[PDB]
């Protein structure tokens, strides 16, 4: 089977995301992790002009990472342009250098087409693949792609998009569901976030395999708590190129609430979204076919859902759906850009239970007296007493059905439990059906000795009845009968284990 | 693969499957050095059942199952008789060793 | 208790002046005998003291 999306950002998840996004400013780098994450994520700064000014009057024009910083947030914020000297500039082409690391490489051409300079875009390639040919690790990798992401088209990016290729696998899988780089959440988010901004800025697809990414969302989605500013920043950014993208939307496809009960409703409801929770108004959505677990058959097949606001709705109350589980396939439609949009369900379909026709009888073991029967029927209890001995025998039996359908029912649970209403100990027996599915329970005392004890009296009697596919469960008390078993000679050597007790002159 | 199941106390939080069951404090232990003196509202569980050796007599039944529920593979009907059913069913269980273990 | 086997004594120890006594009257048989005390209690420690 293919894989569903098993973690995402729920229309929760979203908001405590831009509530750990919208935190006060400490430095450039702050800022710039809390005003991208917000933009990656479409949110706002509520102060703009304020947030701008901060970033005019903590830039450093000296300092690689403060221009950095300041040019991506100044580039987030609208209107808000900032002085840069040719110094500057100087400074940012002597960056982009062998004589720089990736990283610096990375913050040099982000700074420059940030503020908007010309830049040797191939001497630039040049210098970064140089470097890159001894700082082959995940994230200067990472962020040669980011920075091949700011690097014209008209560079020789094939060497650096190969790394991808390479970086796929050096990613590890944590089995079947999820993959991540060693260097964790924030590294797997960051190079998603950079492969798909690089991707859709060269303007080729992605390489990476749509279940290789949807595993890559699951393990980024696998933690829900984001500590660091960087770490909203990246998991933002991920969402964020995720949510909406040239080439690749995942469609999240979940029952709005517990599908347990239906049978209340008979209507079946899907959420479709992206992993932003943002419902794809603009697919279709086809109930292609239900099968029952019971059989592996159809039941129904080629059937439309309707948009209906925010939900896709499909009506089924007149198919006569019985108790059981049943599996939907569903397929989302529309957009070529939806990835894993056929999804297989499973609903459930609840009804209520009928006992009836219960008779309550005993018979003298030697069958010289016909049988004795009360007819009982639920709620009512029995009246008087029933005795099960050395000579008479006791036994019920009983017919449960469906009070809708009056088809046959066989509950997962149907036991019959004595309980002594003196010393309050319980026997338990399951009672089971005949090819007829009458339920039948016989009590013979000089057999069952070993399950009682042997221990004689009144018991009352119960019947327990319930399953996964009942709304109603039942326990009632039936009757009421005493067991006297032939008389055991010497019982306290058994009851003995209950060790938590509290001369003279003459 | 197997769940403590009871179809009569199961959260309404359960995800349709009847095993994340309310035990009762009724069934806890009447030991307060053990489960604490102050009272508590229901507790949550959903896991395995187990079954304390009637031959073992240090054996500490902290808490028990209700009356109702047992333990079973929850898709697989009933064919055999239950490994736990009722009360026998213990969601936790304590041993207090001759050496003091516990 | 006091032990030869079976036990010939049990009683109740009086909480009295920080410590836990009592003052019996041996029995009428000679042995080597045992002084026990077993506060075996749901929960507390198991306490066993043998003389």
């Amino acid at each position: 089977w293919a894989l569903t999306p098993t973690h995402y950002l729920t229309k929760h998840d979203v908001e405590r995301l831009k509530a750990s996004l919208d935190r006060p400013f400490t430095n450039l780098e702050s800022a710039f992790y809390s005003i991208v994450g917000l933009s990656s994520l479409g949110a706002q700064v509520p102060d703009a002009k304020k947030a701008c000014t901060y970033i005019r009057s903590n830039l450093d024009p000296s300092n690689v990472d403060s221009l950095f910083y300041a040019a991506q947030a100044s580039q987030a914020l609208s209107g808000c342009e900032i002085s840069i000297s040719n110094e500057t500039k100087d400074l940012l082409l002597a960056a982009v250098s062998e004589d720089s690391s990736v990283t610096q490489i990375y913050h040099a051409v982000a700074a420059l087409s940030g503020f908007g300079l010309p830049l040797a875009s191939q001497e630039a390639l040049s210098a970064l693949t140089a470097r890159l040919s001894k700082e082959e690790t995940v994230l200067a990798t990472v962020q040669a792609l980011q920075t091949a992401s700011h690097l014209s088209q008209q560079a020789d990016l094939r060497s650096i998009v190969e790394e991808i290729e390479d970086l796929v696998a050096r990613l590890d899988e944590l089995g079947g569901v999820y993959l991540q780089f060693e260097e964790g959440l924030e590294t797997t988010a960051l190079f998603v976030a950079a492969t798909y901004k690089l991707m859709d800025h060269v303007g080729t697809e992605p390489s990476i395999k749509e279940d290789q990414v949807i595993q890559l969302m699951n393990a980024i989605f696998s933690k829900k708590n984001f500590e660091s500013l960087s770490e909203a920043f990246s998991v933002a950014s991920a969402a964020a190129v995720l949510s909406h993208n040239r080439y690749h939307v995942p469609v999240v496809v979940v029952p709005e609430g517990s599908a347990s009960d239906t049978h209340e409703q008979a209507i079946l409801r899907l959420q479709v979204t992206n992993v932003l929770s943002q419902p794809l108004t603009q697919a279709t959505v086809k109930l292609e076919h239900a099968k029952s677990v019971a059989s592996r058959a159809t039941v129904l097949q080629k059937t439309s859902f309707t948009p209906v606001g925010d939900v896709f709705e499909l009506n089924f109350m007149n198919v006569k759906f019985s108790s059981g589980y049943y599996d939907f396939l569903v397929e989302v439609e529309g957009d070529n850009r939806y990835i894993a949009n056929t999804v297989e369900l499973r609903v459930k379909i609840s009804t209520e239970v009928g006992i009836t026709n219960v008779d309550l009888s005993t018979v003298d073991k030697d069958q010289s007296i016909a049988p004795k029967t009360t007819r009982v029927t639920y709620p009512a209890k029995a009246k008087g007493t029933f005795i099960a001995d050395s000579h008479q025998n006791f036994a019920l039996f009983f017919q449960l059905v469906d009070v809708n359908t009056g088809a046959e029912l066989t509950p997962h649970q149907t036991f019959v439990r004595l309980h002594n209403q003196k010393t309050g100990q319980e026997v338990v027996f399951v009672a089971e059906p005949d090819n007829k599915n009458v339920y039948k329970f016989e009590l013979d005392t000089s057999e069952r000795k070993i399950e009682f004890d042997s221990a004689s009296g009144t018991y009352t009697l119960y019947l327990i009845i319930g399953d996964a596919t009942l709304k109603n469960p039942i326990l009632w008390n039936v009757a009421d009968v005493v067991i006297k078993f032939p008389e055991e000679e010497a019982p306290s050597t058994v009851l003995s284990q209950n060790l938590f007790t509290p001369r003279e002159p003459e | 693969k197997t769940a403590v199941i009871d179809h009569h106390n199961y959260d309404i939080s359960d995800l349709g499957q009847h095993t994340l069951i309310v035990a009762d404090t009724e069934n806890l232990l009447k030991a307060p050095t053990i489960v604490g003196k102050s009272s508590l509202n229901p507790i949550l569980f959903r896991g395995v059942g187990m079954v304390a050796d009637p031959d073992n007599p240090l054996v500490l039944d902290i808490l028990t199952g209700s009356s109702t529920s047992y333990s079973f593979f929850p898709d697989k009907p009933i064919t055999q008789y239950p490994h736990a059913v009722g009360k026998n069913t213990l969601l936790i269980a304590g041993l207090q060793a001759r050496n003091n273990a516990r | 208790e006091f032990v030869r086997i079976d036990p010939f004594v049990r009683t109740f120890l009086k909480k009295k002046g920080g410590k836990y006594s009592v003052q019996f009257k041996l029995p009428d048989v000679y042995g080597v005998f045992q002084f026990k005390v077993d506060y075996n209690r749901l929960g507390y420690t198991h306490l066993y003291s043998s003389t």
